[PDB]
RNA sequence: CGAUGUCGGCUCGUCGCAUCCUGGGGCUGGAGCAGGUCCCAAGGGUUGGGCUGUUCGCCCAUUAAAGCGGCACGCGAGCU
RNA sequence: GCCCCUAAGCGUGUGCUAAGUGGAAAAGGAUGUGCAGUCGCGAAGACAACCAGGAGGUUGGCUUAGAAGCAGCCACCCUU
């Protein structure tokens, strides 16, 4: 990779970003690309899956007040922005960690708010 | 041809200036 | 085989293997070459021997030059013979090679292969020898 | 074991090392291994 | 270098000294002594560590650093836990059993070979094709093993003899 | 854990299914009556099977749709693929039944929109050396 | 289109002879002489590094200012003589240029461009010269192949070339020639 | 050239290793028996006859094997 | 030429060699080491190691007994 495509990932993830409500981060720690795929189809019809480096997200938040979550960064990341509502994809990503054992919902963002697992999962109760 | 050989070097002395009768 | 259709005179003195060499010190036809770094007769078997084993690592495609041709003869007594009596029969052809000669030429796609089967010709030939190339 | 003047990297799986002063040839496959002498 | 860099943790358990360029570990396992190379700087860190220092740069500091390093690492590991091996058997009436503190195997000689144990090794057979080498010292566990490990000659065709724990030998075919 | 391409209309192969279903304990008659019974009410393609196994020795059948290699072969009329894709077209194929291949993939694939498994038969058929138009 | 001038500090020869040239290239200069429509041959020595520097990053004719005890003087690389076995540089010709000067220099022609799997692209002229302003002297020529079927020739007329820059050799000379790839046959009996 | 006796055989050896046997190994297109090839190794051993002046060679019986060479193609003030 | 044999320096300063190289040798083989110079990538985290993946289409077609990403030829694409 090169400095020029790595800015350019920075400014798609901070137009990701300012175009979604919420930001859900999670585990993908032993995931086949088949489970991938399934999520794909779950969610890119209303949500929006995507992964990438920390640190460029890391450079892609100090855009807005999110710099508060880099501490949610350390491990693998998967990033799942809201266009369509903003809990279909939260919900899904639930049932998906649910289903395979292998996804820990790292945390999320509501509200201009860094949340817990606990709050996140209260909020999808909402 | 050692023996020859071995004269043949001997030639390249620092006092025979690199000559020797009969190379 | 490479053998001159017909020369002047038969019997000729020894080609002088003095100094570096003035023309074809540049690769002109082809991509890259072989360029001579010692003094050595090349006979026209080495020069067969070379071009072949270039063929064979080159394969299908690709141009194969050979700027260096054996016209420079020498001859060889009969053996068991005593010293005099006249000079021998030619039976060698030769071709003088001094350093910075550019022997043979390739014209291949890949550098690779091109280098490689350059490689494979040089060692079939008496000499040190390197690749080189159009750029300076 | 091949002992030869020239030793070379046969495959992909093979490493070149130098023992005693003398440049040898490992590999996983024996017939790989030889030695320079 | 990179070894060399990296200090050892000491965990309290264990008693360590620093006599010039000799020393010496105490632990629950044994007493176990080393003495490091003339360039190499050995130290006590406070913090409970060991720290290795090469004052120099050339190719011969820059190779005993990160060999004084693991052999440091090691010291202290043989007398924390200890080190053990473990072997299997294969192949058909081939047995082992302790005849003592000795190890007695059935490989198909006309005799039965005995192999004895040196001091600081101990071995312990569980079943008729499967044990185990433990000892204190790397060093000797392994020389021990590979002198277990070398009783038969390898056999690419049935796989007879004695092997590590997941050693995957190579395997021809006898057509004949 | 195998996955086969065999035609419909006959069971008990030589080549392709026998030994790799023999060395897996997957009985083979059963498997052939059911197979046969599904084949031939789809009396369309030759069909391909994974093949998934279990413990209990007990063998389940995963059928897909009919091949896109042969679907485009039907397709375009012929039986053999061109020998030299992209250097000789051996026939055409209009949009539709391209477009009837691509709700085929659709149905069996992950593709979102129908034009995904469009483009991919248009793929197929420039493999195939087959002109999609 | 203009290249800037590249800096290069140059000093008047001392000694000019055979021993003192040897002694300057062991210091790692370059002896070199300076003439031009002024008629005034100037003997000058410059550093090595440098100037071999500019020739890699600029092609062989590039165009120099040359500081010479405090003046400026504009120079474009006439010829270049390079030891066949060594290839270091051991003597360059430069020439005297301003503004406003047209000059007749080889330029050399790389192609570009994968042409039909069944051909193969020989180039029979390396380089090509050109009338063109002396401080527009293009880096290299460029021929692109691509599509070319079977024996067909590209020659000098049909290379394409910037604006302000005249090609002086006659349109015939042949550059590149394209032809079928050999057969593995054809390539036993060429040559023997 | 005011003389350095010449081929085979006998007798007596002595040295090299480029090893024929015995000894130690690596890789095998090494299942085993038996091999092939390469590396290490000179301690000892290395047969008797038919033909030929013969060296050499072919052959007959064996043997673990029936090694290759240098020493004025070792050795005639030692023999033929 | 200058440690002792053997007259005069186990001379001074700055580096190199680990081969007794010095104190014999070729084509060629080689992660020996010192110096000088180019190019690639790298704290927006480079290389090595490690963990998790590395799919579906589809076994892409010709071709055979066979062709399944890997006897052989061709193009050599699409989604996540
Ligand atoms: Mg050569
Ligand atoms: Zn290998």
């Amino acid at each position: 990779m090169a400095k020029a495509d790595k800015a350019t990932a920075v400014a798609d993830i901070a137009e990701q970003f300012k175009a979604s409500t919420a930001t859900v981060v999670t585990e993908y720690r032993g995931l086949t690309v088949a489970n991938l795929a399934e999520l794909r189809r779950a969610l890119g019809d209303s949500a929006t899956y995507t992964v990438a480096k920390n640190t460029l997200v890391k450079r892609a938040a100090s855009e807005a007040g999110i710099e508060g979550l880099d501490e949610l960064f350390a491990g693998p990341t998967a990033i799942a922005f809201v266009k369509g509502e903003a809990v279909d994809a939260a919900k899904a990503i639930k049932k998906f960690a649910k289903d395979n054992k292998a996804l820990v919902i790292k945390g999320g963002y509501m509200d201009g708010k860094a949340l817990s697992v606990a709050d996140v999962e209260k909020i999808a109760d909402l | 041809a050692k023996r020859g050989r071995k004269k043949r070097d001997r030639k390249h002395s620092k006092a025979n200036h690199g000559k020797r009768p009969n190379a | 085989m490479l053998i001159p259709r017909k020369v002047k005179h038969r019997k000729q003195h020894h080609p002088e293997q003095r100094g570096i060499a003035s023309g074809g010190t540049s690769v002109s036809f082809g991509d890259y070459g072989i360029q001579a770094l010692e003094h050595a007769y090349i006979t026209n078997r080495q020069i067969e021997s070379a071009r072949i084993a270039i063929n064979r690592h080159i394969k299908r495609g690709g141009k194969v030059w050979i700027n260096i041709f054996p016209d420079r003869p020498l001859t060889k007594k009969p053996a068991e013979t005593r010293m005099g009596s006249g000079k021998g029969s030619p039976e060698w052809w030769v071709a003088n090679v001094k350093p910075g000669r550019v022997l043979f030429e390739l014209s291949y796609p890949d550098e690779k292969t091109a280098r490689d089967a350059l490689t494979r010709a040089i060692h079939k030939l008496p000499i040190k020898a390197r690749i080189v190339t159009r750029e300076e | 074991m091949k002992v030869n003047p020239s030793v070379k990297p046969i495959c992909d799986k093979c490493r070149v090392i130098r023992r005693h002063g003398r440049v040898m040839v490992i590999c996983s496959d024996p017939r790989h291994k030889q030695r320079q002498g | 270098s990179r070894i060399g860099k990296q200090p050892v943790p000491v965990p309290s358990g264990v008693d360590v000294t620093i006599n010039g360029q000799n020393l010496s570990v105490k632990g629950p396992k044994g007493t176990l002594t080393l003495d490091v190379a003339e360039p190499i700087s050995v130290s006590r860190a406070e913090d409970g560590a060991i720290v290795v220092t090469r004052p120099d740069d050339e190719r011969r500091s820059r190779s005993l650093h990160g060999l004084s390093r693991t052999l440091i690492a090691n010291l202290v590991t043989g007398v924390t836990e200890g080190y053990t091996q473990k072997m299997e058997i294969f192949g058909v009436g081939y047995r082992v059993q302790l005849k003592g503190q000795n190890l007695e195997f059935a490989l198909g000689y006309s005799h039965p070979v005995l192999i004895e144990a040196p001091e600081g090794i101990t071995f312990a057979v569980e079943s008729p094709t499967k044990f185990s080498v433990s000892g204190i010292d790397k060093q000797k566990v392994g020389q021990i093993s590979a002198v277990i490990r070398r009783l038969r000659r390898p056999d690419p065709y049935k796989g007879k003899g004695v092997r590590y724990e997941g050693e995957q030998i190579r395997r021809k075919v006898g057509k004949t | 854990l195998i996955k086969l391409q065999i035609q419909a209309g006959q069971a008990n192969p030589a080549p392709p299914v026998g030994p790799a279903l023999g060395q897996h304990g997957v009985n083979i008659m059963e498997f052939c009556k059911a197979y046969n019974a599904a084949t031939e009410s789809q009396r369309g393609n030759v069909i391909p099977v994974e093949i998934t196994v279990y413990e209990d020795r007990s063998f389940t059948f995963a059928l897909k749709t009919p091949p896109a290699a042969k679907l485009l072969l039907k397709a375009a009329g012929v039986q053999k693929g061109s020998g030299e894709p992209h250097k000789t077209k051996v026939a055409k194929v209009t949009w539709d039944q391209v477009r009837e291949i691509a709700e085929t993939k659709k149905a069996d694939l992950n593709a979102n929109d129908i034009d995904a498994a469009a483009k991919i038969i248009a793929g197929t058929a420039r493999s195939m050396g087959i002109t999609v138009e | 289109t203009a290249n800037i001038p590249n800096k290069l500090t140059a000093n008047v020869r001392t000694r000019t002879g055979k021993g003192a040239s040897r002694q300057a290239r062991r210091d790692g200069k370059v002896p070199a002489v300076l003439y031009g429509h002024g008629t005034d041959p100037q003997h000058l020595e410059l550093n090595a590094r440098d100037f071999a520097a500019v020739l890699r990053s600029h092609g062989t004719n590039a165009i120099l200012t040359l500081d010479i005890e405090g003046t400026e003087q504009l120079a474009l690389t006439k010829a270049l003589d390079v030891h066949p076995i060594r290839r270091n540089i051991q003597h360059a010709d430069l020439l005297v240029v301003q503004r406003g000067e047209k000059v007749t220099v080889e330029v050399t022609v790389l192609v570009e461009g994968d042409a039909t799997p069944g051909t193969l692209v020989t180039q029979d002229a390396n380089t090509i010269e050109i009338e063109a302003e002396a401080l527009s002297i293009p880096e290299q020529l460029t021929v692109s192949v691509e599509g070319v079927e079977a024996g067909t020739q590209i020659t000098a007329g049909q290379i394409s070339l910037p604006e302000g820059v005249n090609l002086i050799s006659d349109p015939e000379l042949l550059v590149v020639n394209v032809v079928e790839a050999p057969s593995a046959e054809a390539l036993e009996e060429e040559g023997a």
